[PDB]
């Protein structure tokens, strides 16, 4: 009496991972938006000179 | 060939984007020689102005 | 009497899941498709100036 899918539910839990969009997606943006700050930086402090 | 079960939509994705970009890139070509346009006609009209000054 | 091909349809239904191509196709594209009206409205905007 194999329960099938309880084999299934258990392959599953052991081959996955815990991932959040969110979190991941903000992050990302965290470290690409402390080098548009320095770009841009540079470039207004050029014009003022 | 056998391949697994997601891996033939991100290849039919890689190349949607690229000619999505690419749509941009070439939409932007044509305005900037629509600027060119503009620049040579503006010329040649402020020399068919002067003319028409002078010679009155 | 493993029902060999019973199990199987137990396993990818436990690590699959679903996806509409022309749906993750359309919401892209709905995204990249309003920074290219504010990067010609800029242009625009410059040769009229």
């Amino acid at each position: 009496d194999f329960d099938y899918e309880k084999m299934a539910n258990a392959n599953k839990g052991a081959m996955t991972e815990n991932a959040d969009e969110n979190a991941l997606q903000s992050d990302a943006k965290g470290k690409l938006d402390s080098v548009a700050t320095d770009y841009g930086a540079a470039i207004d402090g050029f014009i003022g000179d | 060939m056998p391949v697994l079960l997601g891996i033939p939509l991100l290849l039919r994705f890689l190349g949607f984007l690229l000619v999505t970009l690419f749509g941009y890139l070439l939409t932007f070509l044509k305005k900037g020689f629509g600027k060119i346009a503009i620049a040579i006609s503006l010329f040649l009209a402020l020399i068919i102005g002067l003319n028409s000054i002078l010679v009155g």
